[PDB]
This record gives structure tokens, sequence and C-alpha cells, in this order.
């Protein structure tokens, strides 16, 4: 239930935000944690170590994609000098 | 009028022709004339290969049709009861 | 010596043309059942790699610096050797799978395994792996050479999950154990 | 083999900083992918709906292996763009086989062939290229929910990297940011859909999900609403990655901003892997008995998106003036046709699906190849147009506006006809291969009672034809704005070329001009083969169409 | 779940239900009788019951109601205390064991 | 009450006491545009290579507590996994994304005398 509310918070990050692109990166991190938390709790209910394994690979991949996204942001910011959307 | 080797020999000949036209290079300069046998030779090789593929495809499709009448038969015969 | 269970595990049955010999043969079995043409195809494919890069340098020169081409050829030669070896392995293992004409391989397998039965040795040999881990190895490399264009894998384990009912090896062994018994008596 | 090549290329790449190695590394990647074709050609000698591999986490089908090879062949063709210089010097005195294979020619090539162009100096470009391929072929061969997620991220993250690898272009870094940010949101919906399947079913195995679907399709306490709803959320993320409407806004911006050579790969490879993956999942989840399951079938999201893509792709393309945005919208309309064929789950529509995907990939490849070749051809031409001067990233995207193609028929008539053939194949004019692709999809949709969608498909096709005609009108109906460069042919501006033998001894010395500078053979030949396949398909259709017929029979084999 | 590998290194607790369901499908479904997969329906419902427990929850909600309605009607003259129960089945607390057992 | 819970509370309490003393007894008086510059990419690289290498070490920790059951077969996969991530570190080292060589009399002119014309 908490995991569902957290997914909304990550969803709501995209609704409320017109100009903060950094918040877009953070809202993906919230969504991914919410989905991993749901898998972890379900894996506990169904006594299944595969759920924990799936969550570990989501942490690995979401950590890997955070680094790519920050690198892409750095290449973007090197040329623009701002992460602000003019709106 | 669908001959695999004749068509694909010509296809390779047409590839060289269109290529030279695309480059806006002369279509027949005598020192480059080896290319049309080469392009048509590779084209003929592709079409001898397509021959063998078509043969195996025909056998496999023919085998599938038999399995389809076979399935309809034993279903229809089961309905006779 | 028949264990009354010649088909211990549920295997995957695949429609092919020729009889299945082994769903997962041992690395060494796939090298020992290789044909002379398999070696011929192996190096010829391996030579193609650096030869293609060489031909791509003769017709359309890369304009690279002094030592660049030697470095590129070294990587191309290794790529061709890896690619050529996998092609050689696939040609031999496809006959075990029954996906290529394998009459010669069927014969020598029938011979080789029968000799093991009467000698007392296990059909596929002895493993240092736990039986559970042998199942893991069997379920990992089983038919794995069909995936060689993406990911390579080889069976180096001695397990008893080869996809084949093993009654055929015991019938022959028993059958020609009596032939040697009758011949011994008539002497 | 793809994994050995990636590791081997990386090790060779790791210990070098020489940007003149980039062209060589691209050629080795072509050689490496040729071995990958060989190993997968070896693997097609069996008939099966599927063989689970490697502990059941992967699988292989005849379909899977056919489209591994297709992905490899498309990647080899695209890799030519970074493996051969765009222009060459040709002369009749160096055209014999004894010449090309025993003698050498010498001239100042650097400026002529653009030896130091940006697309020839990126060492790691072929390596990131192979990473995307690995994600695409792993996604095809995926049998498990976790394998699905890992393969789609592997392919997706590589595409973000490729969109940004031109790190000095403000356009490319901007396009890389947009794809990653909206692509990362799309990946949450895929992970959410996969996770909802696991939490309800208790398995990550696609086999087990199909078994659960099959028994539940009967005609109480745990009614399986989760499967359609989860796959609906799961599918939405895949609709973004194929740029299907209404999830398509990102692609006209990303395709235009990133360099054209990058756009060629990025806009082609990803649709093939996702659509093929979706095809099997559509088949095994397709309910037979008209029960409460079929009314909530997730595949209506595919039918709605096909409808929305048919309209958006054709209507919005009407006012595009930039050529790459038009191709992006032209693609959206074509995935509308592709998604209709995937949604009708018939034997006929699956043959139509398989044929349409391959012929569109070939055709869209030709359009990009022709567009890059026209860009490399304008080197010996100048223009005084004030609009063209104000273009950004002219080196990365030489052709950015449809107006730049004005009078290209007078600059290169036969190359302009190849463009016209390709575009006429996009509209569906017989007897071009594009017509036969649309014809099969419409006949299969009509035979399954999809009358309303078939009628919208024909109506949107006429609207789509308008901007297709608009490209053709600029090439043929007007005189060009580009003039040949005066200083390239001024009766005294001649550069020198030496012809030397095997022993580096002089044979001849010839003075050359701009009219001796031609398009490189790899690009002209690839355009020429594909153009003739499009034009002459009616004489060569038996094997190509029989392959898909057999593939569908295996998939449908009761 | 269906994996067969539990949290403590042993097998997953619903795996026997998952093996049975797969066993019922493979041996009663076929190409000849597509209706043979109907038999696998109660086996499927048992598997979902092991995973989620919605039936067992429903059964105990009803049973707790009847149980907690019977204890209100009765009057407990002398119910056992926590201390005495802690002495149940012990080496030198027979009186507490007898009192709790109402023997 | 678990010894771990009381431990956490006590350590927190110590921190509050130190804050409280300096907030209550220490003196307090009211004793209380900006330029910008580019930042160094080496800081992003240190964090990036740390994170990616931190993940790979994490993925090997299950092996170290499972070595007995994994035996030879699990060791092969661990070695395959280590070999793949080692190649990415070679890329890190070979390209020096941390600027290993950040800090660093052949004469182009040779003259020849020929004499009087
Ligand atoms: C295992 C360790 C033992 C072998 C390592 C040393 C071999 C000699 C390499 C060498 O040239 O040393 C000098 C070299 C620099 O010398 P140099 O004077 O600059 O030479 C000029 C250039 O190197 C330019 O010359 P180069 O680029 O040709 O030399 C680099 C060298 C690098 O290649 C290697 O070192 C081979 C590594 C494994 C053998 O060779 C290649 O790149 C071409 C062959 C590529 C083989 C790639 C194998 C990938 C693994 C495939 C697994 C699946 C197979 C089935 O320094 C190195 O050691 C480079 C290699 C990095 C060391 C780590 C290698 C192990 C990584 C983890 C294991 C992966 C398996
Ligand atoms: C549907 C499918 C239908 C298939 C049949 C259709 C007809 C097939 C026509 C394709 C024929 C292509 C061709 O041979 O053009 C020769 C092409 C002729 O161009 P050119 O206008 O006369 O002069 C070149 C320029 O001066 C300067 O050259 P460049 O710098 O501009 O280009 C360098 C050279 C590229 O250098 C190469 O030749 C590539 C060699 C890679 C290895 C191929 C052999 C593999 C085994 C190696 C051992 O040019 C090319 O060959 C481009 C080929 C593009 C093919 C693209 C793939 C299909 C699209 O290259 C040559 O100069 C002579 C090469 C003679 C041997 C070619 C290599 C063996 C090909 C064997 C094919 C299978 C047997
Ligand atoms: C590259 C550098 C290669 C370093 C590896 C050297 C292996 C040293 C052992 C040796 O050569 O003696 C042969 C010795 C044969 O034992 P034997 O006394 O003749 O008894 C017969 C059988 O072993 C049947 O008896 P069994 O059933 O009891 O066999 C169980 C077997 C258990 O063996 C296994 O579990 C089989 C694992 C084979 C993996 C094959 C897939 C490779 C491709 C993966 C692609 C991803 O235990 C062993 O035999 C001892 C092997 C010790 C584990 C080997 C671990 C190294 C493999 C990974 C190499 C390092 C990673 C390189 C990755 C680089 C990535 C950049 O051990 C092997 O089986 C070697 C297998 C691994 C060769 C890998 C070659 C490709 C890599
Ligand atoms: C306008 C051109 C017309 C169409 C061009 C090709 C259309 C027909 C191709 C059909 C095709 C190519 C698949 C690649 C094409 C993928 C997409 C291509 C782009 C489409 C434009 C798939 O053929 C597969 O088709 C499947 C159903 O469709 C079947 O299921 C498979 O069983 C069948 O193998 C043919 O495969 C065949 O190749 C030949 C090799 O010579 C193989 O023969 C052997 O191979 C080695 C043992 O393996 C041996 O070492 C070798 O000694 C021997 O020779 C065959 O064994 C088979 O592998
Ligand atoms: C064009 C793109 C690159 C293609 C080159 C790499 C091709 C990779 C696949 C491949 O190996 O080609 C298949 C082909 C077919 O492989 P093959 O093994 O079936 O060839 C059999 C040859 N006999 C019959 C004699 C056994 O590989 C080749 O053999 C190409 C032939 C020339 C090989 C080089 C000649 C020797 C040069 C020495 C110097
Ligand atoms: C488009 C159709 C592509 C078909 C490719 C193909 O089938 O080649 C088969 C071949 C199979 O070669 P092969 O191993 O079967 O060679 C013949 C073997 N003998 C001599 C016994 C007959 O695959 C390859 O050679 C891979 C390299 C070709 C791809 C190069 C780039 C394209």
């Amino acid at each position: 239930n908490i995991t569902l509310i957290l997914f909304l918070i990550g969803i709501l990050g995209f609704v409320l935000n017109r100009k903060n692109i950094i918040l877009m990166l953070i809202s993906i991190e919230i969504m991914l944690l919410s989905i991993t938390f749901l898998i972890l709790l379900s894996s506990l209910n169904m006594d299944d170590i595969i759920g924990q394994t799936y969550a570990i690979y989501i942490i690995v991949v979401a950590g890997a994609e955070s680094a790519i996204g920050l690198g892409i942001l750095v290449a973007f910011y090197r040329l623009r000098g701002s992460i602000a959307i003019e709106y | 009028m669908v001959n695999r080797i004749l068509f694909w020999t010509g296809f390779g000949l047409a590839v060289r022709f269109w290529q030279l036209g695309i480059e806006m290079r002369p279509f027949f300069n005598r020192k480059s004339l080896w290319a049309y046998p080469l392009f048509g030779g590779v084209g003929a090789s592709f079409g001898y290969w397509l021959q063998s593929i078509d043969e195996k495809q025909t056998k496999m499709l023919e085998e599938r049709k038999q399995a389809i009448l076979e399935k309809r038969a034993r279903r229809a015969q089961r309905q006779a009861e | 010596n028949t264990p009354t269970q010649t088909y211990q595990f549920p295997s995957k049955t695949v429609k092919t043309d020729y009889p299945l010999i082994d769903n997962d043969p041992h690395f060494t079995r796939v090298i020992r059942y290789a044909r002379p043409s398999d070696y011929a195809h192996g190096l010829a494919a391996a030579a193609a790699g650096p030869a293609a890069l060489w031909l791509m340098e003769r017709i359309s020169p890369s304009q690279v610096g002094r030592g660049g081409f030697a470095k590129a050829m070294r990587l191309a030669g290794f790529i061709g050797l890896a690619g050529g070896f996998l092609y050689f392995y696939q040609r031999s293992i496809l006959r075990f799978y029954g996906m290529s004409e394998n009459a010669r391989e069927v014969e020598m397998d029938m011979r080789e395994m029968t000799d093991r039965v009467k000698a007392g040795l296990p059909l596929y040999g002895e493993s240092r792996l736990s039986p559970a881990m042998q199942g893991v190895a069997a379920r990992q490399s089983r038919y794995s050479a069909l995936f060689f264009g993406v990911m390579p894998w080889f069976n180096f384990v001695n397990h008893n999950q080869h996809g084949v009912d093993t009654a055929k090896y015991y019938q022959q062994a028993e059958r020609e154990l009596e032939a040697e018994r009758l011949a011994r008596e008539q002497a | 083999m793809i994994m050995i090549s990636i590791l081997s290329l990386l090790l060779s790449t790791s210990v070098t900083l020489r940007r003149d190695m980039s062209i060589l590394f691209n050629r080795i990647s072509i050689i490496a992918l040729a071995y990958c074709i060989l190993h997968d050609t070896m693997s097609l000698s069996f008939i099966s709906k599927g063989i689970g591999l490697h502990g059941g986490l992967l699988h292989i089908t005849n379909l899977t292996q056919i489209f591994h090879i297709f992905i490899f062949i498309i990647s080899i063709l695209i890799l030519q763009l970074t493996s051969f210089y765009p222009r060459k010097v040709w002369i009749p005195e160096y055209s014999s086989l004894k010449d090309i294979f025993f003698n050498k020619i010498l001239y100042y090539r650097t400026k002529i062939i653009n030896k130091m162009g940006e697309h020839m100096k990126i060492i790691e470009y072929p390596l990131i290229l192979l990473f995307v391929i690995s994600g695409a072929v792993f996604l095809i061969s995926t049998n498990d929910l976790v394998s699905i997620f890992l393969s789609i991220e592997l392919q997706s993250y590589g595409l973000y990297l490729l969109s940004t690898i031109y790190r000095n272009s403000e356009l490319s870094t901007t396009g890389g940011l947009i794809y990653f940010l909206l692509g990362g949101l799309s990946s949450c919906f895929i992970l959410l859909g996969t996770s909802l399947l696991y939490v309800n079913s208790g398995t990550t195995s696609l086999d087990g999900l199909y078994i659960l679907n099959s028994i539940s399709d009967v005609n109480s306490w745990y009614k399986p609403y989760y499967l359609n709803f989860s796959l609906l959320i799961f599918s939405i993320g895949f609709l973004f990655k194929v740029s299907a409407a209404p999830f398509h806004f990102w692609s006209p911006d990303v395709y235009d901003a990133i360099p054209t050579i990058v756009t060629t790969f990025v806009a082609i490879i990803a649709k093939i892997s996702i659509f093929i993956f979706l095809l099997e999942l559509v088949y095994y989840t397709n309910s037979n008995a008209n029960s409460y399951l079929s009314e909530f079938s997730w595949t209506y999201a595919l039918l709605i998106s096909s409808l929305l893509s048919l309209i958006i792709g054709t209507v919005v393309g009407l006012t595009q003036f930039r050529i790459k945005r038009l191709l992006a919208y032209s693609t959206i309309s074509h995935v509308g046709f592709i998604l209709l064929a995937l949604s009708v789950s018939s034997i006929e529509s699956t043959q139509a699906f398989i044929f349409y995907l391959i012929q569109y990939s070939i055709s869209n490849l030709n359009a990009f190849f022709i567009l890059i070749t026209i860009g490399f051809s304008l080197y010996g031409y100048v223009t005084n147009n004030k609009e063209y001067k104000s273009l950004l990233d002219k080196n990365n995207s030489p052709i950015q506006l449809i107006s730049q193609l004005k009078g290209y028929f007078y600059i290169n008539p036969l190359l302009s006809l190849s463009l016209a053939i390709t575009i006429f194949s996009f509209v569906g004019v017989p007897p071009l291969v594009g017509f036969f692709a649309k014809q099969m999809v419409l006949s299969a949709a009509l035979d399954n009672g999809y009358i309303f969608l078939s009628l919208i498909a024909i109506i949107t096709s006429v609207i789509g034809a308008v901007y297709y005609l608009n490209v053709i009108k600029e090439i043929f109906f007007y005189s060009p704005e580009h003039e040949v460069n005066p200083v390239l042919n001024e009766s005294d501006s001649n550069f020198s070329l030496r012809i030397l033998n095997e022993k580096n001894v002089l044979i001849r010395s010839v003075l050359l001009k701009g009219r001796n500078i031609f398009i490189s053979s790899p690009f002209s030949i690839t355009i020429s083969i594909i153009t003739n396949v499009i034009l002459l398909f009616i004489f060569m259709n038996k094997e190509w169409l029989s392959m898909g017929t057999i593939l569908v029979q295996i998939l449908f084999s009761a | 779940m269906a994996s067969g590998y539990g949290l403590n290194g042993g097998p997953s607790r619903c795996f026997p239900f998952w093996q049975e369901l797969l066993a019922c499908y493979v041996t009663n479904s076929s190409e000849d009788n597509p209706d043979g997969k109907n038999k696998c329906i109660p086996v499927m419902e048992d598997y979902y019951e092991c995973l989620h427990h919605r039936k067992e929850a429903a059964r105990v909600r009803a049973l707790q109601a009847a149980y907690r309605e019977a204890e209100a009607k009765k009057l407990q003259e002398n119910p056992p205390t926590a201390g005495q129960i802690r002495n149940l089945g012990l080496l030198n607390k027979e009186e507490d064991t007898k009192k709790v057992h109402c023997a | 009450m678990s010894a771990m819970s009381i431990y956490i509370i006590f350590v927190s309490i110590i921190a509050i006491l130190f804050l409280a003393i300096d907030l209550i007894f220490a003196p307090h008086n009211p004793y209380k545009s900006q330029s910008r510059s580019p930042f160094n990419i080496s800081f992003f690289i240190y964090g990036l290579v740390f994170l990616l290498l931190d993940l790979e070490i994490l993925l090997l920790y299950p092996f170290a507590v499972s070595e007995y059951v994994n035996s030879a077969y699990g060791l092969a996969a661990a070695l395959i996994f280590i070999g793949i991530i080692t190649i990415g570190f070679v890329y890190e080292l070979g390209h020096d994304a941390l600027k290993v060589h950040s800090r660093q009399l052949k004469s182009s002119v040779v003259i020849s005398y020929l004499g009087n014309i």
C-alpha cells in the first residue's frame, strides 16, 4: 500500500513540474524504488528468493542508468550552462 | 517468365548500371568492363542459392499441407462417433 | 547393470531430421567427433576475417597512421579465430543434436558408449559436482550451441542428462556380451 | 559471438587513444557481425515453437533466429557509413583489376575525402553500436520477466549514449537528454507491468504466465484480471519506444537533433526488436473463447495506437518543412500499419506483419542512405540561399530542409529517381514493394472483419501521400539553388595524382579536377541494390514471402 | 512463489502447488483435447490460494466471529492467568497444568 | 527493548546533549552577485567509477557467503563476471578518465654550411 502511494509521488513529480528537469530524474528514482519495494514485500509473502534477486538487479540497473543520465546531463550542461527550462 | 538465374544475373547487371549512374560515372569505359561480369556473376550465385532455398521451402510447405489435411481427417473421423 | 530408469529427466523434444545423439555432449566429445572437413571449414572461416580486413585495406585504403593497421589486424585475427572456432564447434555439435547428417557419428557413439557399459564405467563419466549442480549445468548448456551467434557456452561437466533414453546402450552391450560368451565356450 | 566481439573490441579500444583507428574499428565490427550471421545461419536446422535455453531464461525459435540475422545485416549496412570515406577519386587509368589489386594511387586525400570528419574520429562509436545490437538480440531471445527488463534497458541505454556521443553538438546533447528523460519514464511502465505480473502470478517465467493464461481461458475466487491489465501497462512502455501515437512526441525532436548517420541506426534497429518481441507475446496471450478476459484484452492499446498513429503520422507530416521530422512522422504512420497487422492475430496478418517489418526497414534504410549521400555530394556545390546559411549543425546534418532538395534531379538525376522510388514505395504505389506490404496488411485486416480500421488506413494513406509528393515536387519540378563550385573547375585548379606499381615505382602522373571526385562505391552500391529490390520485387517475391509463410505456420502449428 | 528456492535456502513454500499445476497441464492438455486443460482449474485455484490466502482469510474471519460470539454468551468463572499457563507442562507445576486444563 | 534500539537512542541523545550545552551556555551575538566558474569533470568521474565499481563488489558479496555450494560451477560464473568488469576498468585505466597524466630539448632546426658560392 505504501509502495502504491510512493508510485503516485513519483507520478505527481511529472504533473507538478514544468521547469525542473532535475526533478524529472529524481521522480524516476522514486518510481523505480516504489516498484522494487513492491517486489520485495511480495517476495516475502510468497517466500521466494527470486523476488530479492530481481530487486537486486533493479538496484544495479537503476544505479547504472542514474550514472548514464547524469553523464548525459553533464554533456548537456557543458554547452548550455543551465538546467532550467525557459517557460 | 521468372527464371531465377537469368533474372538474378540481370539484377546484378542492373545494380552495376544504377550504381554508375548514381555516381554519375560513365556507363561503359573499357577498363571498367570487368565489373559487369563480376556483378552479374555474383548475381547469378545469388539465385543458385535462392534455387536451393526455394526447393527446401517447397518441400517444407508441402509437408505442412499434408499435416493440415491429416489433422482435419482425424478430427472429422473422431466426430463420426 | 540396467538401472531400470534409462530416461531420468524430462527433456525437450525438438523436431529435426536425424536421430538425437546427445542434447549436451562434452566439449571433448565434440572435438573427437569432428570431421576433417570441420577443421577445413574452421580455419577457412577463421582466415576470412583478417583476409576481409586486408582486402578492405587494398581496395579502399584507411589512411591510418604507421602502426594502426597492424593493431587492427591483430584484433581481426583474434575475431576470426574466435568466430572460426565457434563455427567448427557448431558443425560437430549439430550432428549430436540431430540437426545435421550424422550417420558416422551415430555409429561411433553406439560403439563408444557400449564399451563403457560392459567395462562398468558410467555412460557419461564421473563428476566432482553435486547432482543438483549437474542438473544446473545440464539445463544451462543443453542445446546451447544454437545460441552461438550471441553468447558462447561449452559443457565441461560430466553429468547424466543427455536428452536420450539410454536403454539402447544396454541392449547392445548385453547382446554382444553373450556373443563373446558363446565364442569363448566354443574354443 | 556478439559478446566476444564487444569484449575483444573494448580491450583493443581500451589501450588506444588514436582517433585514426576509428575507421578500422568500424570495419572490424562489420567482420565481427558477419561471423554472427554465420553462427546463426548454422542454427536454423530445426522446427520448433521454441527451445528454452540457459536455465530457461532465454529461448530460440525459427522466428528469433531469422530476425537475429536481419538485425545483423541491417547493422552491417549501417556500419558502412562509418567504415568508408564518403567520396573517392576515380579515373579510367586506374579502373582495371590489375590496377586496384596490384597498383596504388597517391594524392592529397585529406580535404577531398573528409579524412578528419567528426563521424570518422569517434573510437568507441562501433562499440556502443554493438552494445545496442546485443540488447536487441537478447530481447528477441528473452524468456523471462527479468530477462525482459535487462535486455530492454541494455538496448535503451545504448541508444541514449549514441544520441549524445557527438558531445560537442548542442543539438545532440539536447536530443540525448530528451530520449533519456522520456525513455526512463517509459522504462518505469515496463518494470511496473513486469512487477505486477510477478506479484500476482508468482513467476517471472513467460512459459508459466502462458500456462496461467491458457487454463484461465475457460469459456470465481482468483479471477485473473491482472494479466491483461499488467500487459497493458507493460505494452504502453513499448509503444513509447517504437514512437507509436499518442506516445510519439519525442521522436521528431530526437531524430532531427541527433546527426543523420546516428539517426539511421537509432530510428531503425529499435522497432525491429520490440515488434518481434511483441509478436510472440500477442500470440500466446490471445484468448480464444469469448469470455470476460477478451473484453479487457491489452491488445486494444495496440489497435488504438495503430489508429492514432495512422492519423497523427499523416496529418502532422503535412506541414513539416524539415526533412528529418518528416521521416519521423512518416515512420509513425508506418508503425500504424505494423500495429494493425500485430493486433489482428491471424495467420494472414502475421505473414503481413513479418513482411511489412522487413521491407519497411530496408526502405527506411534507403531513404537515410540517399539523404546522407546527397549531403556528401553537395561538397562540390555552393549556394547563396540565405536560409541554408542559418542552419545549425550543418556538418552533422547536411540536409535539414526539404527545400535543400530543390532541383536535385538536375544535380544527380538517377540518385533523385532512387529517392522518388523509395518515397513512392512509402505511399504504396504498385508494383513497388511498399504497395505489396500495405496490400497484405489490408487484406488480412479485411478478412478478420477490421473494416473500419482498413477504411481509415486507406484515407490516411491519401493524406500521407501529400507530403510524400511534396518531397518529390521539390526534387523534380524546380531548378536547383545549388551551383557547381567554380574553383573546383577553373581551367587551372588541378590537383595531382600518382599511379605507382607494387614496388612503389612511378607509372603515370595525371592532373585531376573536381569532376573526378565521386560518391564512394559502398554507398552507391547499397542504394542501387535496395532501390532495385524495391522496384523489381514482383519478379523476386517467392522465397521472401515463402519464408514468412513457413514462419507463421510454425508459430500457429496446432 | 513458483521458483522453488525459498528465503532460508530451502525450497519455496508454494512450489509443490506450482509443480502440480504444471503436472496437470502437461498430462491433460494436448492438441487432441483442448478441453482437457479444464481439469487443471481446481489445481490453479489452489496455487493462487497458496500465494495470496484470500480464501483462508475469508474462512477465519467467519470462524473468529462465531468463536468470539460463543465466549460472550458463556461466563468464565475462573479463566487461567498468564503466569499459570507459563507453568503448563513443567516439571514441578502440576497444579497449574491441571488448573489450565480444567482437569 | 533490544540492545540495538537503546544503542541508537543513546548515541542520538549524546549528540543532542552536545548541541544543547553549546546552545544554552555558550555565548551568542548577532555576528552574522556571486561569481561562477566551470567545474572539473574529474569529480564526476570519481563518483561514476566509484558507483559502478561499488555495484560490482556488491554483486560478489553473495558469492563469498555461498562459496561451498557454488563450488567449481559458481566459481566459473564469478570469474566470468569478474573478467567482464575488469575489462571496463582497463578502459578506465587506458583512457585515464581520472587524468593520470594531467601534469607534465629536441630542436626542429638543423643548419648546414655549404661555403662560398
